[PDB]
């Protein structure tokens, strides 16, 4: 019953550090396939996948300290990364040259996300807040609060109108784009949360946590789907399919396993990654994976519909 | 035309994908708004997705489509009322939502559904069901059909069910129940060979307000023999026979109907209740299936009460059935999701309420349990209220008290008869919590007192002493502690208690009393790393500082594994004889590997580490501090020591690479990482000297780095903030001092006496620092004091020498040794600088094997003669010796060869040329061709 | 201390180089610049704190509060629950489905819709008072449910009997 | 029936802190008699029995931590040790200066055993495998692997091709070193055993575990012939007589006692040592035992043939 999964692609050494962040982005309507990986330095390499292989295209540079998140839009050709050097500066992703760079210390800026609509470009700080800054037209226009610890994760919905994001302890928040007041508190976990993801046609939460356990949401209300563990250490990130029947999560343990929705089972596990995967991603359409972890290695496998 | 899209659109609603239909329909709406078709079809939609909702525990969603369904219902209803089936699918949609969280249903029902067209109004259950029964007599009236008899019947019998439900009324129902017989009779009579009449009919019959078991009995045969294939039937039959005390012939026909059908819910939650009932021992398992098979609230129940009395009993943990039960099938997390979802179905269950609070804090949930407590309080006011509402009571103080809230939970206390264990002993925990230690003590004497179960008696006396001892007073509390060990048999929570309180004093002998009497009989504890911990606070306490890495040594050998040792190792040579730096290093790259949570500390640890030892290694990448140090900030981004060592590691790395020339990296970031450490330095409960530390070694460091970068005008007015801020203190003046001082200086220029005398004032103010004096040291000889920098250097040495400290030590002779050498270049007579020399080189190598302190004497004796051949010697030796600096070699290299150009020896010139190019220089060969052409 | 300025020669000298030291960590590593200038020493003002010391760490251990005492623990309650059963909410009712699919209808020839009208499958519209009574109208088959009943399951030898 | 024994020397302090491992070394053909001991510390201090006395020659030092093992060569003249620094640093042990240095952490080396030539030296890691370098050669040119926790035992049999590895939960594992692939494994105990040794003309496998049993597992098969247990403490070090006669075991209570294969008894017990024994070793001949122990003090018996 099990679908046949391969990989199809290894490569040897992409970079000469442990990779923290990937995004793979369909953006333009003809196949671009565009993927951007950043690993514990100044290096924003970008891959392309062109028809059976990746092939590297840009190399663009300019950063002091390991680039810790890395994002891409859909809609507009761009990309943006953050790294301990406090800077955010957004790339142009055709000729990559420094379009922008926005000074925000680790205090005011932790993670990236684009917005649905490529404008925003929202981030998280240490004193909790959610800090918004504004693609084109300015910096730190405003912020949304809510009253926590340190903030790690922030998530949009397919469709927009919605803002989740996971902090330290596991107190998850719950904003809405429109009016901009705290709709409701989710405890969560005990521990950090560190990863967040929404689905299209939003309406399921799904909770990656720091003690293994993943919890399975329902948006607008506070009913939790259920609970499932599978993983034997720490979960870092959870990566949805673009239909909603599927979705591949990595842990510490150096696997890589994909969940279905529907009866709560872990289908599949690759046993690759002789350490620990940090960033796992789909494709436009739910047929390839994407995965690089902390050993040199980027991985691409082979999931049929 | 617009009927073939109507058809797709139907076609596409029959084969699933629901959403893309409404899409479609409402697309099609859009064009013509008066179309019946497509409201028909969407408000079946709308029912068949809030009944497959409802199938799982959504009660909003489910009512938001019912209010949606009902919506377009009504549009459609006012176009066209004369059809049948809006006016059944009207019925339906209105009875639909029953049994389901009354008070949580609440609709939007608008126009003329309420007599007169009104706006829109608010309907109630019973109001619902009302209307529900209206639609169904308006489309029987219009078709008669057995059908909707029957569904007429099930509505009054869903009705009478929630009328009866809530106790509203009794006795007058039996209207209700006789049109509903008599419907059901009625439809069946229209239509003898239907199972699904004779199941309703046998169904209804059976009811508590009628109990004609009978009838049912022949309903429900006769149901089977219309159709072969009737689970329903058969598992009714069995449940009839089961609360009928027939347990045989209940197993045999949930046997039949498990055969019939082996997916449906009843028939296992059956076999369930008569395993439960003969006292088998799969009874969980068989619970634990019918959770997981569909989440039904009966088997729900009962998989949470075998769960907690197999979690209360503690005499089961290891007879094999616990140890797998709830650690293999992960138990806890199922029967939590399990109880919330029961208790948001049915929400008047305080025993419920209980055991999801149970299993949350056994979870460390400690919010939900402290809610589900308040729940149960809200319910249990209006009860018997001797054991549920003050247990309950306790419970929700204690768990409230954890979670901060004191005031609260004070209040919660004082609402009990204090009168049992413990009530009195949350209370008094409570107390102590938010001070107020004195009332706190009465309560635990008063815990005393009514004590039993000696090792709590133990505790209690424990417990008094921390509060007495709280509050000073230590004599008292020294003979509690006396008073508990006397006692026949001690407790390790006493020993440890007595040993940490000779800690607290410079006494240090009760507490090798305390800690020889831990080790003497007591082996059950498993906890290496308190004891390990303890021993090395005692041995650290007398000031020995050698003796604590010996003990974790073997300590370590003891116990390999554990990789707390490890980490323990690691930071206490990052701070006790921070000599094995590489071993250090070495321990923490070992504890990141035994593990994975423990790896913020060890990375923290080995970063230090290494910081400390500098660059000894081969330079090579991917394992130097800042790497390790990123992975660290990584790993954990709350504690303040990692942004502190990272500003270390971008000094370090700022100094490195401009000694090797190459180009600045990571120039301005020390504001940032000042304003995380003091926002992550905010958030902690107490280290309040050590936060003191934190924060001054930081702002110091920050300052520094400043001034070297050239940020002058941003360090000044950091200064003069923190100078505003709260008065004056001499170090913050000292380094403003120093920021004040770069523009004037560097380039050469006279100042006053003056400016000198109120400098050294200001060092005085702030005396046992040895960075200080080194720096009024710098200050004097550039603007040229040789005695000067010699006594303040001297003073320096004497301070590093009396405080134990070694590096400063090594610090101030190198420095007092190069500023002589320097004199005596200038060839100055009273030629006592090369004597000073001599006794800084002397003692330098006494210390240890100093590269640089051989180098300045073979240089001094280089200046002191060169007709000797010793020096040639000498140079030679300190030259071809291998591990050295690439620096100081070259620098020897460099004056050998000038001595033997003067010594005009051109085969030792050329070995030497040789030599300076198997290795990689420029400068000699520079000289070496110059020099060739004279 | 005299407290006479010294002048040194401006010039070092060509051939010769000046003497600028510098200090690599705490653990004793010294080296050598070509460059005139500061003493450029890294940490200037020590190692950073790190962890705090082993007393206080032990004081804090213990010393806090009586909260890590195992009378305030999860254990040492002994609480207890009383187990209630309901076998009668394990019946279960199904709905009949609906008796019409309101099929279009057809002109005949050149097929064109005219409207809607309710088919068979295989005044003052408020809903006013419309509770059904006067039954027991019709005829259907006069069958008799209060006399003759069945005793006997399918399958089953014989049946359990109430009075 | 029992022999006389008797002490004829006992050390006052020959360091200053707990001594871990002990070697004693027969190696040249004439009467050297050279001891190497370890302890708690930089010194690896060896020591000579020349006619009825220890008389010590070389202080050799240069370690950081403490060092935890100590071996010596029969054929030429060599040592090695190894400590909590992450360094194999073998000396000359004539002239005691430094021959060689290897980096191998906790991680990938523990403890050290010389091959019957003199050639190999390998080495357990915590991963499981067993490291094995070159001496005048290179460094780990090959490691056998097994699948298991941290391993403590190395022992080679005195004709080669065997090798066996003892290991925390009690798991041994034995290797030929002909081919290199495990032939079988020994469940033993469920605790650390850390302590093995083979025979002369090696047909015997005696065991040491941490719960007071002394288990004799007989090579090339499975079966045990026999549990030996009279001690009431852990057992630390156990060595075997040159002649399959007798085998000497040093327990955590105190007491040196020596046993007997043939019948499997305690012919004779040692009441000295105040304080634990963490290594006893025979000489070339049966007839001296050697003991150190936590306390600082070098112990020397005499066992008549």
């Amino acid at each position: 019953m099990t679908n046949q999964y391969g990989i199809l692609f290894k490569q040897e050494q992409a970079h000469d550090d442990a990779i923290w962040s990937v995004a793979w982005g369909t953006n333009k309507k003809e196949n671009s396939e565009t993927v951007v990986t950043g690993s514990l330095d100044d290096l924003v390499k970008v891959w392309k996948w062109r028809d059976e292989r990746l092939d590297l295209q840009w190399s663009l540079e300019g950063h002091q300290l390991g680039v810790v998140s890395v994002d891409i839009s859909h809609t507009l050709p761009i990309a943006a990364s953050s790294s301990l050097d406090a800077h955010i500066r957004l790339w142009d992703l055709e000729n990559g040259k420094q379009i922008k760079s926005i000074d925000a210390g680790p205090v005011d800026a932790w993670t990236l996300a684009f917005s649905p609509d490529s404008q925003y470009l929202a981030t998280g700080t240490h004193v909790g807040k959610v800090n918004i800054f504004g693609v084109e037209s300015g910096k730190k226009e405003y912020s949304l609060d809510t009253r926590g610890k340190f903030i790690l994760s922030i998530a949009y919905s397919p469709d927009g109108k919605y803002l989740a994001s996971g902090a330290i302890d596991g107190i998850i928040n719950i904003f809405d784009i429109a009016t901009g007041k705290l709709l409701h508190t989710l405890e969560g976990h005990a521990m950090p949360i560190r990863s967040l993801t929404f689905s299209p046609d939003s309406q399921l939460l799904v909770t990656a946590s720091d003690d293994g356990y993943i919890k399975i949401y329902d948006v607008q209300h506070a009913n939790l789907a259920g609970t499932l563990s599978g993983h034997a250490s720490w979960v870092l990130n959870v990566a949805f399919c673009p239909d909603d029947t599927h979705f591949v999560s990595s842990s510490s343990d150096k696997s890589v396993k994909v969940w279905d929705v529907g009866t709560r089972t872990c289908v599949h596990t690759f046993f690759d990654h002789q350490d620990q995967v940090w960033g796992v991603k789909y494709n436009g359409n739910g047929s390839k994976i994407v995965s690089v972890g902390d050993d040199q290695e980027i991985h691409i496998y082979d999931c049929p519909i | 035309s617009i009927y073939s899209v109507f058809k797709v659109a139907a076609i596409q609603q029959i084969l699933g994908k629901y959403k893309e239909a409404v899409a479609q329909y409402q697309m099609i709406i859009k064009k013509k708004e008066d179309y019946v078709p497509a409201l028909k079809g969407l408000g079946e939609c709308h029912l068949m997705m809030a009944k497959a909702a409802l199938v799982d525990y959504l009660d909003g969603k489910a009512v938001d489509y019912i209010e949606k369904a009902l919506e377009y219902f009504t549009c459609a209803l006012q176009h066209r009322a004369d059809v049948s089936c809006l006016w059944k699918l009207a019925g339906d949609a209105c009875t639909c939502l029953y049994a389901v969280a009354p008070s949580k249903v609440n609709v939007h029902v608008l126009g003329v559904l309420l007599g007169q067209k009104e706006g829109k109004q608010v309907l109630k259950k019973n109001e619902l069901l009302h209307l529900g029964g209206r639609c169904y007599g308006r489309a029987l009236k219009l078709m008669s059909t057995s059908n909707t008899w029957c569904d007429l019947g099930i509505n009054y019998y869903r009705q009478a069910q929630h009328l009866a439900e809530t106790g509203s009324n009794m006795n007058d129902l039996k209207e209700l129940l006789e049109k509903s017989l008599h419907c059901l009779k009625k439809a069946v009579r229209l239509d003898s060979n239907n199972h699904l009449y004779w199941n309703a009919l046998g169904v209804v019959a059976c009811y508590s307000g009628i109990g004609n078991y009978a009838l049912a009995q022949h309903c429900f045969i006769k149901s089977i023999q219309s159709e072969q294939i009737n689970a329903v039937a058969w598992t009714n039959l069995g449940v009839l026979y089961l609360t009928n005390e027939n347990i045989e012939q209940a197993h045999e026909a949930f046997k039949m109907a498990q055969s019939l059908d082996p997916s449906y819910l009843m028939c296992w939650i059956g076999q369930a209740l008569i395993a439960e009932a003969v006292g088998s021992y799969d009874t969980m398992d068989l619970f634990r299936h019918t959770t997981e098979l569909n989440m039904h609230t009966e088997g729900a129940l009962g998989y949470a009460y075998w769960v907690c009395t197999t979690l209360q009993d503690k005499s089961n943990r290891e007879t094999e059935l616990y140890q797998y039960n709830i650690l293999q099938m992960n138990a806890i997390p199922a029967a939590q999701v399990i109880l919330n979802k029961y208790v948001e179905r049915i929400q008047n269950y305080a025993p419920a309420f209980t055991m999801l609070g149970y299993l949350n804090e056994h979870l460390q949930l400690k919010k939900e349990a402290a809610n589900a407590y308040q729940r149960a309080i809200l319910l249990l006011q209006t009860a018997e209220d001797q054991d549920t509402y003050n247990v309950a009571i306790r419970n929700y103080g204690r768990l409230l008290c954890s979670t901060g809230e004191y005031d609260k939970a004070i209040q919660a206390f004082k609402s009990t008869p204090l009168e049992v264990l413990e009530d009195i002993i949350g209370f008094a925990l409570a107390l102590f919590m938010k001070g107020l230690y004195k009332e706190s003590s009465k309560a635990y004497e008063r815990a005393l007192s009514i004590v039993e179960s000696e090792q709590d008696k133990a505790h209690i006396l424990t417990a008094l002493a921390i509060t007495e001892y709280k509050q000073g007073k230590t004599d008292v509390a020294k003979t509690l502690l006396f008073k508990c060990s006397i006692l026949k048999e001690p407790t390790t929570e006493s020993l440890q208690a007595l040993c940490a309180l000779g800690l607290a004093m410079q006494d240090a002998t009760l507490s090798k009393a305390a800690l020889n009497e831990l080790l003497k009989h007591i082996k059950h504890k498993d906890s290496n790393y308190q004891r390990c911990l303890l021993t090395s606070a005692i041995y650290a306490l007398q000031g020995r500082s050698v003796a604590v890495q010996k003990q974790i040594s073997k300590a370590v050998h003891s116990n390999p594994g554990d990789p707390a040792l490890w980490s323990l190792l690691s930071r206490v040579v990052a701070q006790y004889a921070q000599r094995n730096a590489k071993g250090g290093v070495v321990a923490g790259n070992v504890a990141h590997i035994l593990d994975s949570n423990h790896g913020k500390k060890a990375l923290l640890y080995t970063a230090v580490n290494q910081l400390a030892m500098g660059s000894s290694s081969a330079e090579d990448e991917k394992n130097t501090a800042l790497k390790t140090i990123q992975k660290a900030a990584l790993l954990s981004p709350g504690d303040p020591a990692i942004w502190a060592g990272l500003m270390a590691a971008c000094h370090a790395d700022d100094k490195l690479a401009l000694v090797n020339n190459t180009q600045p990296k990571r120039i301005d970031l020390y504001l940032a990482l000042l304003s995380a450490v003091s926002a992550s330095i905010k958030d902690e409960k107490f280290f309040e000297n050590y936060n003191q530390s934190l924060e001054k070694w930081s702002l110091s460091q920050a300052v520094t780095g400043l001034i070297d970068t050239g940020r002058i005008s941003e360090a000044e007015t950091l200064c003069t903030k923190n100078l505003k801020s709260n008065p004056d203190q001499p170090a913050v003046i000292l380094l403003l001092r120093q920021v004040q001082c770069k523009p004037l200086l560097e380039s050469q220029k006279p100042l006053p006496d003056a400016v000198l005398e109120e400098l050294q004032k200001t060092v005085m103010s702030n005396s046992t620092s040895v960075p200080a004096w080194q720096w009024l040291a710098h200050v004097y000889q550039s603007q040229g004091m040789m005695r000067a920098a010699e006594m303040c250097y001297r003073k320096s040495l004497q301070l590093a020498s009396q405080r134990g400290s070694w590096s400063g030590k090594l610090s101030s002779l190198l420095r007092l040794a190069l500023l002589a050498l320097k004199v005596c270049m200038a060839n100055i007579s009273n030629d006592h600088w090369p004597s000073l020399v001599q006794e800084a080189t002397t003692e330098a190598l006494k210390l240890c094997f100093c590269p640089l302190a051989v180098l300045l004497q073979a240089l001094l004796q280089f200046k002191r003669k060169m007709g000797a051949r010793e020096t040639r010697r000498l140079l030679e030796r300190v030259v071809y010796q291998p591990g050295y600096p690439k620096s100081i070699a070259s620098t020897a290299r460099w004056y050998l060869l000038r001595h033997l150009y003067a010594k005009d020896d051109y085969e030792l010139i050329d070995v030497l040329v040789n030599n300076a190019k198997t290795h990689g220089d420029t400068r000699a060969l520079e000289l070496n061709q110059r020099l060739s052409s004279q | 201390m005299m407290e006479t300025e010294r002048l040194v020669l401006p010039p070092p000298d060509p051939l010769d180089l000046p003497l600028r030291a510098v200090e690599l960590g705490c653990t004793g590593h010294w080296e050598l610049l070509n460059l005139p200038g500061a003493p450029e020493s890294s940490l200037p003002h020590g190692l950073p704190p790190c962890a705090p010391d082993l007393q206080q760490e032990a004081e804090q251990l213990f010393l806090s509060s009586p909260a890590w005492l195992p009378l305030h623990g999860v254990e040492h309650s002994a609480r207890k629950w009383q187990r209630k059963t309901d076998p009668w909410s394990l019946l279960a009712v199904l709905g009949a489905p609906v008796p019409s699919d309101l099929q279009a209808q057809r002109h005949p020839t050149t097929g064109q819709i005219l409207g809607y009208k309710e088919v068979l499958l295989e005044g003052g519209m408020d809903e006013p008072t419309i509770t059904d009574l006067n039954t027991r109208e019709e005829a259907e088959e006069e069958i008799d449910f209060e006399k003759d009943l069945l005793t006997i399951p399918p399958g089953f030898k014989k049946g359990m009997d109430f009075a």
